[PDB]
Parts: structure tokens; C-alpha cells; sequence
């Protein structure tokens, strides 16, 4: 096997509530060693089919979307977190695949009685806090949540998770941190994925949930597309912050949750400072858990699948292959040399 | 050039033998960190790996 | 008058080589006091048609758009030019208002292997350099030009231009520096407004020219439609930099060129180190030229219109308005102040 | 905090008699230098009509 090859999964230039469509996908993987094929129709749309080239050990990478930013573009948005896996593939196996989209940011808007509120120039919110404490006419400003990215298989017509990068939360409209939660992370399947809690912005969507709020982000088993804005936000001033693709959770004057396994909640009440909670990850029982579950990517999530570099060979089981051209190096812990023999350390 | 450029945005920061293990995979084995255009993505997992549980003993 | 009304024009979210529909513009101008009637075919198609609420003197504010990006986003694009002019307008007067589209970036790209040597891990464009000193079959990677914004009007039919701020040229695929030409001016009507010079990446678009090359961009008569890019890069691997709506011209190896009322030149022959040049603004000789062209842009264009604030009621024919609800302030030249007057500084 | 900001970005330029007519305008009748989170386009048309022919006699 050709150490270097590698399958690059990515939203095919989609972007917000909605996945790619087979055009898009095709365009996307023009001249490359990628085919996939996309449903254009009922939950599975959006969700590209992959098949497994050779029966191997594969390391699949997935890598989750970001949130949204909130009303200010001065806080850091909620990074899509990381989550890898080696998994045993048989060939013609199909793999179900989708690549989380990012939450749509409040700021800048095309619309310019919103874009007033984005460059400071308009404070009706600042006044409604000011003399309420709370935003119940002026709603909205909020980042949607990050969509989740899905590997998974359909074993006997059962969809089967096997890795979930889960969404980053969005922001909200007056966010004045940027501290950010530990990354969650599953690997028992007996725990339900359910979707997120929803309050006035929509909490994330998980695995297998029904969603009936048009602001919470779908769980994945229907059709895992980001929720809409609260209705009072599209309703005062059509400020309209969709939650990603792959469950996103829709963004209010609070921000939405994102999606995962487990989709991240909301807060329950019109809060302008509370974000989304990112969801949760899963890794499947059916696989290894290389690393652990990381907040990385700060737009759309991807998926990479490659060759596992298989390393029970020298003592140390873990390697590396050397970028210039060279030979497998497997790696010696704390102080110890590699030895002349290139297997064990010394 | 290669890897003191990594420390200018992560920061020095320390590891115990498992977080060791884990920092070899992160390292070596995903295009965060063998891609140099992506650079601060592999800055992030280094500095989140710093703050997991694992690594927090 | 009320010193604050002022009227905004942008892309009302409209991007790439062609401007937006009357839908956009309605989504964008929601809650304003901006209403504008934007044609759906022909030459005028894209452009907003205004009306002028009222006889008065109207400072009028156009904002040129910024070229793309080359192949590494390391240099800054070329701005977009700013040019004021004040005229004086009858009532229902009908403003044709263009606001220029910013250039395609060649970077970053939804195809792949495309976004491969976006990263710089695929240097199959340097190869060629060094073995041929000349890009003939990897050509792309060059920014499309930036669109001009154009305010103009209708008499007898006969389209009369009233202000031209000019389109950024884009960035070669190679460009190794930022130096950037001094913005180029034209007032006097008889000097025509004719396209600029395309070469493998496509000129800008002029005022009034004929376009017959697809990766050129179209003159303001003709549609302003930014155009395409080259063949060579299309047929190679799609990479795609078509030039911005207003004139862009359309991007190769080579950078595009952007519009105006003379269009920007492209380099003449395919290369990589090329950028597009700017194209040349106008003022009408109807209107005042307040402040001199200055390259600021870094997006799209856009137009500001206000009430120009009469300020030969004191000495100085200068005068400015104070922020913090206050009265007008008369500009004392030097280092003269202000007497106890008002209207002369001592 | 209201103009050394803008300094602090286009840095101590020069001006002429002439230039400062200009200048006056620029920063008290354009929407770049007259809204706060346009900051950066108002260095640049600063920086712009440093250089621009009637300031350079």
C-alpha cells in the first residue's frame, strides 16, 4: 500500500443548514482519487456514500464544524472538535459519510438594519438589557451551532455509528469570555443520542432523536439539518443565524447548540451571553480511539481516511513514516535511543 | 523552522509519558501537524492535549 | 434636513461576476429608507435604479471593489478606490447606481486538487517555472479583478456618468510584493472609456467599449458582467477567478483587471507574477470632486449618498458636523481659532 | 482612544497647507473615519492621501 494515499472527505463547497448535492460533490472531487455518491432525497440527503477500496485496517479521522460568532466578531467561535479512529474495513463496504457544515455567524449580515447592530451603530439591544435585563422584542445575534460529522454504516438496514466529531456550540450576541468546556466523548453504545436541550435558540442534534422545534438541529437518523432562528428574531428584524449541517443547533439571541451524538443544549431562556454547548462525540466499540476527542477546526468539519500504518512489529507499537522519503520509524518513550536493530530502544 | 515554530503559538508546555504517546500520534500522524499551512490547527490540538484529562495528573 | 439621513447602497449580497436581483436587494434594504428598483434583464440587469427623494445638493460616495487574492493568501489584495463628488439633484431624478463585486479569490478553492496547491502541497505550477520560465498548461491562480461602482444617470436614454470609483485588479498567482500605482483620475468626458488590455487574464471593463473575449471583463453599456477566466485554466483543472460584477476582469496565471471608467490593463502575456491593474475612475464635470480617489476597499463596493452640509455660510468653505448632538462646526485652516463668531477663525 | 487610535495604525505622517483641506474632510465627512469599526479603512485613506501627489509637493 502507497503510504501517502489518502481520502479527503469535505462539505463540496456547501455551506450553512443544507449538505452538497452530487454536483457539487463531483465538483469538488474533479481529479482526484475520491467518488462518492450523494443522496438527493429523504434523510440521507447530503450524506456522501464512499466505498471501501480494499479489506484493511484504516485510520478515519473526523473532524466536526465550528459554531457560529456572535453579535460581536471579537470573540473566538467554538472550534469543531476532532475525534480519531482505527477501524478493520472489508472491501465494497460502504461507508456513510457526513462532513459537518459551519454555524452561520450573526455578523456581517447582508441585511443593513442588522449590519448597523454589527458595526456598533445601533444599540437597541443594549437598551433592551439596560432596562429589562433580558431580550424578549430584539432577538437574535446569536451564532448557530456547528454541525457534527458522521461515519457510520448501514448494518442491516440500522444505521451504526462509527465515528462522531461532534459541533461547536455558538456564541451568543453579548458573549464577553471565550472560555470554552472539555470536549465530551462517548464510546458506550447503550447511551441514547439524543438531541439537545432547546430554549429560545435550538440545541444540537444527536444520533437517533425526533426533532419537532424548527430552531433544534435534526439528529442524524432525520435528515440531520441545522434548525432555524427563533421565530422572533426572523419575526422583529429577519436576523436569521442557521444552525451548520449535521444537526447544528439554530442560533437565537443566544447561541445554538451543536451537533453530536449527543446534541449540545441551550440555554433554556432568551439568554444574550449564554453559548451553545458543543455536542458530544462517539467512538464506536467496533473501533480504536487513537486520539482524544479536540477542539480544532474553526470552519466546516472533514473526514480523512487512510491506510493504518501497521507498527506490532517493532517493540514500541506505535511509528511514524518519515516525511522525506524514508523508511518506517517507530519511536522510543521518554529518553531511550532507537537501537542499531530499528525495532527495539535502548 | 520546523518545530520551534509550533512552540511560538502553542508555549512550552509539559507532558507526562501518556500524553507523550498521545503527542506522537498528534505529531506525526494527522495533517494537522504534517501540513505546515496548517499550522495553527495543530497548534490548537497540542494546547488542548495540554489541558485533557489524561495529561492533567 | 436632518443631518443623520443618509442612503447606503451594497452588492445587497449579490458576489462573483454578476450583481443581484430584485429579491436581494429587498432582502437587503428591509427596514431601511433605501427602496430601489433593480432591472432583471439586458444591459441594465444588476443595476439599482433610484430615485431622489428631493432638490438638493447630495454628496455621493462610490466605493470601487478590491481584487482576489492570488495563489498564496499572503498578499494583500488590491483596494478598491473611494470618489466623492457632490452634484446637485432635481427631484424625482433617477440614479442607475452600480456597486462594484469584489473579485474571486484564487484561494481557498472547493475543488481539491485545486485546494491542494492552495496549501502548497502540490507545486506543480513552480516545477513548470523552473523548467519552462513560463506558465503554459498549469495556468490559473490569479485573483479575478475587482468590479467598479458606477453612479450614473439617463438623459434622453443616452447613459451619463456621474462618478466612477474604480475596481482593484487582482493579485498574480506569484506575487511576491504589495507595491501598489498611484489611483488614476479621469474628469474630462471626451477622453473615452474603453476597456483595458486583456492578455491571457482578461482586462477590466470600461465605461462604454466592446467585449468580445469571454475572460475580459464587460463595459458598464454592455452588462459590466466580470468575465471569465482563461481557457487554459479551465481546462486544466477548473480553477476558476472570474473577475467581479462591475466590469472585473477575469483571472489566469496572471491577475485580472479591474473596471472603471477606463478598465485596467492585464499583463500581455500569461504571468505568474503579473497582478491586474486598477481601473481609472471618473468624475462628472456635472459634480464637484470633494476628495481625491484613494485605494481603501478590501470587499465589495458600495455607494454612500447624503445631504451635502452647506458650508459657505461661514468664511471657510469648510465646515463638519460634531457627533454629540451638536450644531455645525466651521474648519479653521492652519492654525487659526475659532472667534467668538463662528464664522471666521482668528 | 478617539485619534491616536487611528495613529497608532497609519503612523505620524505629514501633511502640507494644501493636504490638510483634504485631510479635514476625509476625516469628518466620510462614514470610514466617522464609525469606529471602520477604523482600518480610515488608516488607509489616511495613509492613501500621504502619498497622493498634492501632499508630496
Amino acid at each position: 500500500f502507497d503510504p501517502t494515499v489518502h481520502w479527503l472527505f469535505t462539505t463540496c463547497g456547501a455551506s450553512g443548514p443544507h449538505g452538497p448535492t452530487q454536483a457539487q460533490c463531483n465538483n469538488a472531487y474533479q481529479n482526484s482519487n475520491l467518488s462518492v455518491e450523494v443522496g438527493s432525497e429523504g434523510p440521507l440527503k447530503g450524506i456522501q456514500i464512499w466505498k471501501v477500496p480494499a479489506t484493511d485496517t484504516y485510520s478515519i479521522s473526523g473532524y466536526g464544524a465550528a459554531g457560529g460568532k456572535g453579535g460581536k466578531n471579537t470573540m473566538m467561535r467554538s472550534h469543531g472538535v476532532s475525534v480519531l479512529g482505527i477501524f478493520n474495513l472489508e472491501k465494497d463496504d460502504m461507508l456513510y459519510i457526513l462532513v459537518g457544515q459551519q454555524g452561520e455567524d450573526a455578523c456581517p449580515s447582508t441585511n443593513q438594519l442588522i449590519q448597523k447592530v454589527c458595526i456598533g451603530e445601533n444599540n437597541v439591544i443594549e437598551e433592551e438589557i439596560r432596562v429589562n435585563r433580558s431580550v424578549h422584542e430584539w432577538a437574535g445575534g446569536g451564532g448557530g451551532g456547528g454541525g457534527a460529522t458522521y461515519v457510520f454504516k448501514m448494518k442491516d438496514g440500522v444505521p451504526v455509528p462509527l465515528i462522531i466529531a461532534a459541533g461547536g456550540g455558538g456564541r451568543a450576541y453579548g458573549a464577553k469570555t471565550d472560555t470554552f468546556h472539555p470536549e465530551r466523548l462517548e464510546n458506550n453504545s447503550s447511551v441514547l443520542g439524543l438531541n439537545g436541550n432547546s430554549g429560545a435558540a435550538g440545541g444540537g442534534g444527536g444520533w437517533n432523536d425526533n426533532t419537532s422545534l424548527l430552531w433544534a438541529g435534526k439528529s442524524l437518523q432525520e435528515g440531520a439539518t441545522g434548525g432555524h432562528s427563533c421565530p422572533q428574531a426572523m419575526k422583529k428584524w429577519g436576523w436569521e443565524t442557521r444552525g451548520g449541517f449535521g444537526g447544528g443547533g439554530g442560533g437565537c439571541s443566544s447561541g445554538g447548540g451543536g451537533g453530536g451524538y449527543i446534541g449540545g443544549n441551550a440555554a433554556s431562556n432568551n439568554d444574550p451571553e449564554m453559548d451553545g454547548e458543543d455536542g458530544v462525540s462517539f467512538i464506536s466499540p467496533l473501533g480504536i480511539l487513537y486520539t482524544p476527542a479536540l477542539k480544532v477546526m474553526e470552519g466546516h468539519g472533514e473526514v480523512n481516511i487512510k491506510h493504518y500504518l501497521n507498527c506490532s512489529h517493532c517493540e514500541v507499537d506505535e511509528c511514524h513514516m518519515d516525511p522525506e522519503s524514508h523508511k518506517v520509524i517507530c519511536f522510543c518513550d521518554h529518553g531511550t535511543v532507537l537501537a542499531e536493530d530499528g525495532v527495539s530502544c535502548i | 523552522m520546523k518545530d520551534k515554530f509550533l512552540k511560538h503559538l502553542t508555549g512550552p508546555l509539559y507532558f507526562s509519558p501518556k500524553c507523550s504517546k498521545h503527542f506522537h500520534r498528534l505529531y506525526h500522524n494527522t495533517r494537522d501537524c504534517t501540513i505546515p499551512a496548517y499550522y495553527k490547527r495543530c497548534a490548537r490540538l497540542l494546547t488542548r492535549l495540554a489541558v485533557s484529562p489524561v495529561c492533567m495528573e
